[PDB]
């Protein structure tokens, strides 16, 4: 979801606005 | 490598500092 | 004493430690 | 709402649990 | 002890009251 | 993956959190 | 202005830095 | 105590010590 | 409200956190 | 400098790009 | 076990510490 | 360089004064 995804390699910062409010 | 309940309190930091002012919803949970 | 914006950051820390496994929604905004 | 509760004088164990999903 | 005790998978809440003063 | 000289600096937070106003004894050594 | 309950969370990161493996009693009461 | 000393000004190296184990 | 040696080592990780791969120069003394 | 130009109300994000390297 | 970009921002903390008022130069980038 | 140096087993608090500034 989001842990597995970004506690992985890091995720882009394009990709965390997807989980913004 | 205690990670995720440790890993995710340092993904939120980058969060709220992408958004800003914005919010987010963090669920540690698959 | 940049707050908020800087702690906010830990403040999320302490949230899903005390929720665990559940997960939280965090909204720094008035 | 949260930030200027929790952020004046640290929040409660039970406080927390009201935001807790 | 504790390091390698919670270090590894997290300690459980009750688990670290055993080492408050 | 350097732990403990780092992870353990992340266990006193939840450490003191639990115990609120009380102290405790922190030990990184076996 | 959060401080002490916030703050000692990181007076310890450095307390067992310059102990290295040494540990030591952090107690956030007066 | 260490608190109230430590979090005004930032202690020194060696003041740190003094609580060292 | 210990700040500067102990609000410079959360600015330093949004620092490289805006920067991603490159480096930067962080000195706290005016 | 830097430090008491984001420790105070946080820099912009193109703020901290100038001191990048 | 996501490091560098996560564990650069601790190892700072303990650069400047060590350094005090002094500065340093940190660049993640092999 | 000091990336994979000091985060593989912590470098020593000399080894950090290298970087200093």
């Amino acid at each position: 979801g989001i842990v597995e995804q970004c506690c992985t390699s890091i995720c882009s910062l394009y990709q965390l606005e997807n989980y913004c409010n | 490598f205690v990670n995720q309940h440790l890993c995710g309190s340092h993904l939120v930091e980058a969060l709220y500092l992408v958004c800003g002012e914005r919010g987010f919803f963090y669920t540690p949970k698959t």
